[PDB]
């Protein structure tokens, strides 16, 4: 018997096919996430801004309150 | 000219450090009106030598 190069099929590896597809974001998802982020990021910094006015006016009073400086 | 005495004004003046007096500021509400009619003096007389 005389041996040569063998065929296998299977499965014929299959060839030509989309493995590209889209995940996680979709479109109007990630928009609410995106002005979600916006409507908690102006809020939470204006808070500070309203905080810094505390020390604002009573950094400057040290002025108005020292007189023989 | 006319300058200021040469004894000048306040015996044994000022505080020995500062930052001291800017951690305090009672000093606005307590002892005021010595403070502000020195101030009154100085805006309607701008003159050190008058309200000294």
């Amino acid at each position: 018997x005389x041996x040569x190069x063998x065929x296998x099929x299977x499965x014929x590896x299959x060839x030509x096919x989309x493995x590209x597809x889209x995940x996680x974001x979709x479109g109007y998802s990630m928009f609410a996430v995106g002005i979600g982020a916006l409507l908690f990021g102006y809020w939470s910094m204006m808070k500070w801004n309203r905080e810094r006015r505390r020390l604002q006016i009573e950094d400057f009073e040290a002025r108005i309150a020292l007189m023989p400086l | 000219e006319l300058p200021s005495l040469e004894d000048l004004k306040v015996q044994e003046v000022k505080v020995s450090s500062s930052v001291l007096k800017a951690a305090a500021h009672h000093y606005g509400a307590q002892c005021d009106k010595p403070n502000k009619e020195f101030m009154l003096c100085r805006w309607e007389e701008k003159d050190p030598r008058r309200c000294l």
